[PDB]
């Protein structure tokens, strides 16, 4: 039942995003786990800002 | 079924 | 002195360009009306939350 950061794993990379709920969520791939789950962007911004920035930098468009 | 992007505009 | 060497606290990114060959941000600094350019990679390290706020606003499907 623990989900996201409550699983106690290290974030590895963001592999999706959705704001359909009213808040921005990231699908987080965790280190040494096949099972990605959603986390609040607000939480990821604080706990792993460079992983967040990497997700944005790979999809820049002009 | 769209892909998210960060849409920038070049200065000037 | 330019950019972060002005020693001002970053406040908001108000623009971006790649014309130097690397991504730069136009940084508006708190208590200064003179914005100027900083490397994105430097902003990533020094003010990641300001970078993220900029990107978050421009995320689009």
């Amino acid at each position: 039942k623990p989900r996201g950061f409550a699983r106690g794993l290290d974030p590895e990379r963001i592999i999706g995003a959705t704001d359909s709920s009213g808040e921005l969520m990231f699908l987080m791939k965790w280190k040494d786990s096949d099972e990605a789950d959603l986390v609040l962007a607000k939480e990821a911004n604080m706990k792993c800002p460079q992983i967040v920035i990497a997700f944005y930098e790979e999809r820049l468009t002009w | 079924h769209k892909i998210p992007y960060v849409r920038l505009e070049r200065l000037k």
